[PDB]
């Protein structure tokens, strides 16, 4: 490419990175943070 | 020489559990009745 340092309008190098979200039949290494919460039983909830 | 490997190979699928259910998947297995 070579992206002429100044030049660029559609030159520019646009550091991409992306992200692939994969699960499966395991369980999840990645995971949101700070919440975990007492279990309640037997009493309608919602549920994470 | 070759042997015949009747039923084996056969493995779970994935990590999910099922029970009393037949449960249809493809995945890479050893046919079945296959010479080894």
């Amino acid at each position: 490419y070579g992206f002429q340092p100044t030049n660029g309008v559609g030159y520019q190098p646009y550091r991409v990175v992306v992200l692939s979200f994969e699960l499966l039949h395991a369980p999840a290494t990645v995971c949101g943070p700070k919440k975990s919460t007492n279990l309640v039983k037997n009493k309608c909830v919602n549920f994470n | 020489a070759y042997t015949n490997s009747f039923t084996r190979g056969v493995y779970y699928p994935d990590k999910v559990f099922r029970s009393s259910v037949l449960h249809s998947t493809q995945d890479l297995f050893l046919p079945f009745f296959s010479n080894v």
